[PDB]
């Protein structure tokens, strides 16, 4: 047996946890702005985060600072896409979103951006 | 002790809701096209409040466009769900609105109120999944309630008026409604026969076939007669999935909000329940521990209650938390999951 | 806006991959004297019981959680796998035990599926 909506609903429940800031064990600092979340979810969506949190020394870090010049709006939108599988691209940010996805090693998102 | 106006506010949706002061009535016996929402499985009666929390893209877009243009939509009284065919419906009007963005999620909270009844000629589905229906609009005592003063006074009234009925039928229905609620105050029930009949029809805990049969009636006196009969024949409520189990009796129900014994509430997932409040339930089993988030009755903690010999979901517990509250224990039950018996 | 109907399954697959290697797992559940290690966040996203347990400020700090001893361990394992893979392994020889365990865990849709299959 397989559940058509189990994955989407589990993702929504994780997003509910994030919005309520429950058991969130890490905070990412991009452009001097903070975004709190869980390490497991981040490493499940990004090669960069997978590398960082599979590193036995860096996985203990509850605070992580990325490249400071990564656009904050792009990182926020990509985090929301991680937590809802939905990406709302727009004319005025697609380049920044693509650059941030490249930095995060999210190949499918970068490739999708290449098309638009 | 509990305030009886609080539940009607539906505070759990959100205290800040953009609100609209307005009303629009279509000329009777006119022909107009109305949009209807993708799935609304309830026979909405005029004057009855309806809360919704919508999620779908097309739903949010169409309701947004609605509130921009005309602020009303349609609710079809489906004779049966699977066939998706119906011949009457009710226009509902938006009177409270709010759009909520939650970390990429989008939802819309809304509260509406029924206005007019109508007959549907035919309905056509446009490309974007909205259904547009062509539709023709259907046309429409002593200050003290002391016993002896009402007795001789009503005899005198009957003698004088018919020396050669609306008030009498309304009075008897009000007597029954008061039997349900001692605290019931007359000024709350509208004096206009039409509004009173609609309010009573909404309060009645009855199945959908009777609901539509009552909605089609075009005269206030006929509604009052039919309601009188139904009220004075209803015996008890039984689990829909057992066909015979006493969950509640006629005398156990007690109004707890101005709307009446029964009202409409909404779930965190957008599904709508019609809840009926009673201070005594039988053959129900509790699962879990008390919770209070998104509670329908502020100050009370709900616990799911399942038909214990049926394993089907029926109602909730609603135990008060503070120990100065009069109803330290009552129950809510879902009308959709139980049927009248006789 | 656009949608990735497989991204959620990919995330679940990555989480199951981490579980299979016991990486960042922070809780152990004891069912029928048998231990199963997992993450609290996933558990509370799939079970109301774990949601209540880990939303309780006193009990969320617990690294070891013991359930009702008489709950089927095989059903618990299958339900954990379903949590981590969107896949439920029902058979005639366990369906009732799985339904009972799901009811104990307060997993609505799982019990709904069990009821749907039992009705047939
Ligand atoms: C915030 N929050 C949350 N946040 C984060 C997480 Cl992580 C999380 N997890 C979780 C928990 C428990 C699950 C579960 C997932 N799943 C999904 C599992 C899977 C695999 C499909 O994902 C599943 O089945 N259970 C049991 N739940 C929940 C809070 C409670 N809340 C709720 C509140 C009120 C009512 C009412 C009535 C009652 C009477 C009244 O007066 N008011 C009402 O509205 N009815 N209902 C239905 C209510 C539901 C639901 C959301
Ligand atoms: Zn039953």
């Amino acid at each position: 047996i397989q559940f058509t909506r189990h994955a989407s609903d589990v993702l929504l429940n994780l997003n509910r946890l994030r919005s309520r800031d429950i058991l969130t064990d890490v905070v990412i600092v991009v452009s001097r702005e903070q975004f709190r979340a869980h390490k497991t979810v981040l490493m499940a969506c990004s090669g960069l985060f997978y590398s960082i949190f599979t590193d036995q020394l860096k996985c203990n870090l509850s605070v992580i600072n990325l490249d400071p010049e990564i656009n904050p709006e792009g990182f926020c939108i990509l985090l929301d896409f991680m937590y809802t599988s939905r990406l709302n691209l727009r004319e005025g940010n697609i380049m920044a979103v693509m650059a941030t996805a490249m930095y995060l090693q999210m190949e499918h998102v970068v490739d999708t951006c290449r098309k638009f | 002790n509990f305030d009886t106006s609080l539940p009607t506010s539906h505070t759990y949706l959100g205290a800040d809701m953009e609100e609209f002061h307005g009303r629009t009535l279509h000329d009777d016996d006119s022909c107009q096209v109305i949009p209807v929402l993708p799935q609304v499985m309830m026979i909405l009666i005029p004057g009855q409040t309806l809360p919704l929390q919508l999620f779908h893209p097309q739903e949010v877009s169409m309701v947004r466009n609605l509130i921009q243009k005309d602020r009303t939509f349609a609710v079809l009284a489906y004779s049966n769900v699977q066939e998706r065919e119906a011949q009457f419906g009710t226009t509902a009007e938006i009177y409270a609105y709010r759009e909520e963005q939650d970390f990429g999620i989008e939802i819309v909270k809304v509260k509406a109120i029924g206005r007019q009844r109508f007959k549907v000629l035919e309905l056509r589905t446009q490309s974007d999944g909205i259904q547009q229906a062509k539709v023709q609009i259907l046309p429409e005592k002593p200050v003290s309630r002391e016993d002896q003063c009402s007795y001789k006074w009503w005899q005198k009234y009957q003698k004088r008026k018919f020396h050669c009925d609306a008030e009498t039928l309304m009075d008897r229905i009000k007597k029954q409604l008061r039997e349900w609620d001692e605290n019931l105050k007359d000024d709350s029930l509208p004096s206009n026969p039409i509004d009173f009949s609609y309010r009573v029809a909404a309060c009645l805990p009855i199945d959908d076939v009777l609901r539509i049969q009552l909605l089609k009636i075009g005269s206030a006196i006929q509604r009052l007669r039919c309601e009188l009969d139904i009220m004075n024949k209803c015996t008890s409520l039984c689990c829909k999935q057992c066909q015979e189990t006493e969950i509640t009796t006629k005398n156990e129900i007690f109004s707890l909000s101005l709307c009446g014994p029964m009202a409409a509430y909404v779930n965190p997932h957008g599904y709508v329940h019609e809840t009926l409040t009673v201070y005594k339930a039988c053959n129900l089993n509790l699962i879990g521990r008390p919770s209070t988030e998104h509670s329908w009755f502020p100050g009370y903690a709900w616990t799911v209650a399942q038909c214990k010999i049926c394993a089907s979901h029926i109602g909730w517990k609603f135990t008060a938390t503070k120990k100065d509250m009069s109803p330290q224990k009552f129950w809510g039950l879902t009308r959709s999951a139980l049927l009248p018996t006789i």
